[PDB]
């Protein structure tokens, strides 16, 4: 993992660019990530 | 001068009131921008 920086990111086959960080949000144990109202992803899982 | 005064007091007491419950036309503005911009985003897809 890299935090706090743009990086340019593949996380178990979704992909994008960013910038991540440690999220206060907690999905259900089954959800991978999370999107907005204009769905758009606005959170994801680490798999490891 | 005293009815007067009365009369305009209890009035603004009523306005006061009657928005503590009408501002649909500065609402559905809001709402109009924000349902353009949703739609241009969603577009995308
Ligand atoms: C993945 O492996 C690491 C290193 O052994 C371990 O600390 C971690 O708990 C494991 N996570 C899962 C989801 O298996």
């Amino acid at each position: 993992l890299v935090k706090n920086k743009c990086v340019n990111f593949n996380f178990n086959g979704l992909t994008g660019t960013g910038v991540l960080t440690e999220s206060n949000k907690k999905f259900l144990p089954f959800q991978q990530f999370g999107r907005d109202i204009a769905d758009t992803t606005d959170a994801v899982r680490d798999p490891q | 001068q005293k009815l007067i005064a009365n009369q305009f007091n209890s009035a603004i007491g009523k306005i006061q009131d009657s928005l503590s419950s009408a501002l649909g036309k500065l609402q559905d503005v809001v709402n109009q921008n924000a349902q353009a911009l949703n739609t241009l985003v969603k577009q995308l897809s």
